[PDB]
Order: C-alpha cells, then sequence, then structure tokens
C-alpha cells in the first residue's frame, strides 16, 4: 500500500481519489490519503467549494515515485509534486499516519470496480497523451481540448488522443470507398490496431482513459474520443473475438459507474443505438446491452 | 450550409457549382412472379448533374448491367452516383471543376463526401429546396437516350436550349423548374401544353420547343395554372 500526503488543505475542496470522494473544509487538518493499492494507475482530483467550474486532477502511479499534494496560493490550486528524498518522505508519511490525519483509500475487498475501469490503462501511455515530460504524473482538467479539436490552440495543454475520422483518406482506401465506410474493419485492424496502437490493449487503455477523463472532469473532447473508439469497433464487421468480449466487459463497468444524473451529456444517443441495435456488433455486447436497457432505457 | 429560399441567388453567381440528383439512378418496375411473389425488374437510369448557371447537363446513363449480382441496390445506387460524380470532376480541367456540389437528397452527402476526399476544397452541400429534377425523365429526348442505351454512357445537353441568348440564368432556371414542376405534378397535361401546337417544333439540338418570347409567357402562365389546379385537387382546397 502507498500514501499521497498533503502539505495542508488551505481551501474548502471536494477531493476525489479514483471513484471515491470526500469533502475537506477550509484549513481543516488534512494530510493525505493512505492505503492506496499499488499496481494500478490512480487519479486524485479536485473541485473547489467556491468554483464548481473546473474539476482538475492528477493521474499517477505510486511505483514511479513519491508524490504529494501542496496548495499553491499564487496559482490557486492543489498541485501534485514529487519528493526525491525518500527518507524525508517516509518521515512525513509516518508522522502524519502516527497523527492519524489521513483518510484511507476505502476499498471494499469484493470490489474490482477500479481494476475493471483501468485494466488496460498504463502510466506510460497517459504521459504520451498528456505530454509534460518533466513530471511523472499528468494534469488533466475540464477545459483541456484535444488535438483533433484544435484542428477544427496552445498545444502544450492539449490531450493528444489518437485521431479517428471516418471520412478521411486514412480510413478509406481508394477504390473501396463504399466498402470501407460501411465496414470499418480495415481502418480498425490494419490502420489503427496493427498500424498505430500495435495491439488491442493500448487501444483499450486509451478508450478507458478517455472515458475516465470525461467522467471525472466532464472533459468534452475525451467523451468524443471514447465514443469514436467504441463506434469504430461496433461499425467493423470483423473484430477479433477476444476484443468483443473484453469490450463488452469494459463498457459494462463504465456504464455501471457513470453517475445517473450525467447520462444525458455523457452518452451519445446515436453511437449507442448504432452499437447496440444497428451495427455489426448489435448481438455481441450482451452485458452492456443489458445494463444500458435496465438503467438508461430512456436514452435508447 | 444548406441551400434554401434565402440563399437562392448564390446559384447564379460566378462560383461554379453543380446540382446532383440521384432520383432516377436506380429505376425498377414491380411485377408478380409465376409463384405469385413480387419481383423487381430494373431499367436504365441516369444521374442528373446540372450547372444551373450555364445549363450544361452531364447526363450519366446507368445501364442495368451495373446492378447485376449486387445486393442492397438502393444503397449501392447512392455510392455509384458518388463514384460517377467524382469521376466527372476528375475528368474536368481544374478551372472547370465545381467549387460546390449540391445534392438534392441528403442521403447522398456521406457517399459523395467520401468519394470527394481527394477534393477537400469542394463543398458538398444539401438543400432544403424541393427541386423537381425527378421529372427529367419526362423530357422525351432525355428519356429516349437513357432507354436506348446499351452500355454506360455520358451524354451532354444544355437543358436551357438557347434561352440564355435572351434571358438571365435566374430566369432560365425558374422556367426550367416551373416546367419540371408541371411535368412532375401532371405529366400528361404538361406535355399537352408544350406540344399542343404542331407549328412550334423542337430543334434537333434542343430539348424544348422554339417558343417566341410572347409564347413562353403564355406557356409559363398555362403551367402555373396547371400547378395550382393540381394543388387544389390534391388538398381539396
Amino acid at each position: 500500500m502507498n500514501t499521497v500526503p498533503f502539505t495542508s488543505a488551505p481551501i474548502e475542496v471536494t477531493i476525489g481519489i479514483d471513484q471515491y470522494s470526500f469533502n475537506v473544509k477550509e484549513n481543516q487538518p488534512f494530510h493525505g490519503i493512505k492505503d492506496i493499492p499499488i499496481g494500478h494507475v490512480h487519479v486524485i482530483h479536485f473541485q473547489h467549494a467556491d468554483n464548481s467550474s473546473m474539476r482538475y486532477g492528477y493521474w499517477f502511479d505510486c511505483r514511479m515515485g513519491n508524490f504529494y499534494i501542496q496548495y499553491d496560493p499564487k496559482d490557486g490550486l492543489y498541485k501534485m509534486m514529487e519528493e526525491r528524498d525518500g527518507a524525508k518522505f517516509e518521515n512525513i508519511v509516518h508522522n502524519f499516519k502516527e497523527r492519524q490525519m489521513m483518510v484511507s483509500y476505502p476499498k471494499i475487498d469484493e470490489d474490482d470496480t477500479w481494476y475493471n475501469l483501468t485494466e488496460f490503462v498504463q502510466m506510460d501511455k497517459i504521459r504520451k497523451i498528456v505530454r509534460k515530460d518533466e513530471n511523472q504524473f499528468s494534469y488533466v482538467d475540464s477545459s483541456m481540448t484535444t488535438v483533433q479539436e484544435n484542428e477544427l490552440s496552445d498545444p502544450a495543454h492539449s490531450l493528444n488522443y489518437t485521431v479517428i475520422n471516418f471520412k478521411s483518406r486514412e480510413a478509406i482506401r481508394p477504390g473501396h470507398e463504399m466498402e470501407d465506410f460501411l465496414d470499418k474493419s480495415y481502418y480498425l485492424n490494419t490502420v489503427m490496431l496493427q498500424g498505430i496502437f500495435k495491439n488491442s490493449s493500448n487501444y483499450f487503455g486509451e478508450l478507458q482513459f478517455a472515458f475516465l477523463n470525461a467522467m471525472f472532469f466532464g472533459n468534452y473532447g475525451s467523451s468524443l474520443q471514447w465514443h469514436a473508439m467504441i463506434e469504430l469497433i461496433c461499425s467493423s464487421a470483423t473484430v477479433p473475438k477476444h476484443m468483443l468480449d473484453k469490450l463488452d466487459e469494459i463498457l459494462y463497468y463504465q456504464i455501471k459507474t457513470l453517475p445517473e444524473q450525467y447520462s444525458d451529456i455523457l452518452l451519445n444517443e446515436r453511437v449507442w443505438n448504432i452499437c447496440l441495435y444497428s451495427s455489426f456488433q448489435k448481438n455481441s455486447l450482451h452485458n452492456t446491452e443489458k445494463i444500458m436497457e435496465n438503467k438508461y432505457p430512456e436514452l435508447l | 450550409g444548406a441551400m434554401n429560399s434565402s440563399n437562392y441567388a448564390e446559384l447564379f453567381n460566378n462560383d461554379i457549382k453543380l446540382f446532383v440528383d440521384d432520383t432516377n439512378v436506380y429505376r425498377v418496375t414491380v411485377h408478380k412472379t409465376f409463384e405469385g411473389n413480387v419481383a423487381t425488374k430494373a431499367i436504365n437510369g441516369c444521374i442528373f448533374t446540372l450547372n444551373p448557371k450555364t445549363g450544361h447537363l452531364f447526363l450519366k446513363i446507368i445501364h442495368t448491367s451495373v446492378w447485376a449480382g449486387q445486393k442492397r441496390l438502393s444503397q449501392l445506387a447512392k455510392w455509384k452516383t458518388a463514384e460517377e460524380v467524382s469521376a466527372l470532376v476528375r475528368s474536368l480541367p481544374k478551372e472547370e471543376q465545381p467549387k460546390q456540389i449540391i445534392v438534392t437528397r441528403k442521403a447522398m452527402l456521406d457517399p459523395l463526401e467520401v468519394h470527394m476526399l481527394d477534393f477537400p476544397n469542394i463543398a458538398i452541400r444539401p438543400t432544403e429546396l424541393r427541386l423537381p429534377f425527378s421529372a427529367a425523365m419526362s423530357i422525351d429526348k432525355l428519356s429516349d437516350v437513357v432507354m436506348k442505351a446499351t452500355e454506360p454512357q455520358m451524354v451532354l445537353f444544355n437543358i436551357y436550349d438557347d434561352w440564355l441568348d435572351r434571358i438571365s440564368s435566374y430566369t432560365a432556371f425558374s422556367r426550367l423548374t416551373l416546367l419540371l414542376r408541371a411535368l412532375k405534378t401532371n405529366e400528361e397535361s404538361a406535355k399537352m401544353i408544350l406540344l399542343s401546337d404542331p407549328t412550334i417544333t423542337i430543334k434537333s439540338y434542343h430539348l424544348w420547343p422554339s417558343f417566341t418570347d410572347e409564347q413562353w409567357i403564355t406557356i409559363e402562365s398555362q403551367m402555373r395554372d396547371l400547378i395550382l389546379t393540381e394543388y387544389g385537387r390534391k388538398y381539396n382546397v
């Protein structure tokens, strides 16, 4: 188990760690989060009591360093920082635990939720989408735009998701126009899987990261990416059977975890009706179809 | 953006543009089989591609052979239309390629757009107008060349005959759509109006009769009257 200490909590803030969250009051004695499971990526995220706008947070992996949180009153936000002095750090963490000023990552043992949402998400791939190589953790917030959005302004603060466009030369082989547009299998399997992602686990991990960024920060371009990557699979007549079964599982847990009040902005009606009912894969997402019908029949 | 009554006059500016109508591409007759089931039989069709400013008509004849052994023919027809329109653009010298292509039915957008990916700078646009170009096959000489064709074939026409020698494209287009509207709504009576007088003939290189300016006025009024009569009949108004 790992620990992310906080130097202090100078302003009232709702703090999230993975799918959990806690309210912390202005200058409340709060010094971090303990018992964080090693082995998975994690995200620690924030919403100021004074500005329900901007949710922001930090993707990290405890195996890559000792990370802590410190409020910056000039920039006005909680910042993640790395402590390179391992001794100094064990000393802070131990003292704060001794003083019991830390919340415990509250994992029910039965629960594989976070595992299921992050199975294929790798910190190294995250750092390629959120490019900031001087840090080992990645900042994301509600307003960050994606690369594909920028093409339709500051590239340093962009989400470099893999660009998918169904009406592009990349997706359409000359002379197979009709075939490739209606049956995206070539685009998925040769262009994206074999070409760009190399395998389905990178593809799935970007899909998953995109979802989680839409869910935790309401990041609109991430939601667009999540839907595009689902659509590309569902609109392909020829998908490896292992990907379909794993996609059904992936989506099931994403639909299960979504806040019910956000179903209207986070789920694209057209994409889901086509995936579940029109597309080549209508009959291949049994678990996703079942949870979407019993939880969001209105949307369909 | 979509084309409607507001931005109607953009058609007659000097940006080259084409209308594409696909309504006559895939044409069938329906009949009963020996066992009493229903079956379709296709007949020759055509793509109706039209420069509204100059009247040049690029009539691509679609021979039934293109459907041989294909499924989902009504969908395929949209893609064949786009394939053929893209090839026409590719065959035109650069300075003649259109800056915009306006499809008369929204279902053509995606197929044309995919076929035109090589021409990112040609805008593919829908329209809200209810253009009567389906009636083109009520024009005897156009119907004739389509039905006689034994192979895929492109035939060029000027759909305005020599009208532009005397009227503007705005007026020519309005006459043309009035005429086609009439043909669409009641072909028999429209054709009666155009040909009732045997002393006004059709030049061999023309599609309509050589009316004088005054006789066009009478005709256009007679077509108007036809259209409104049929509208009353339709809606019991």
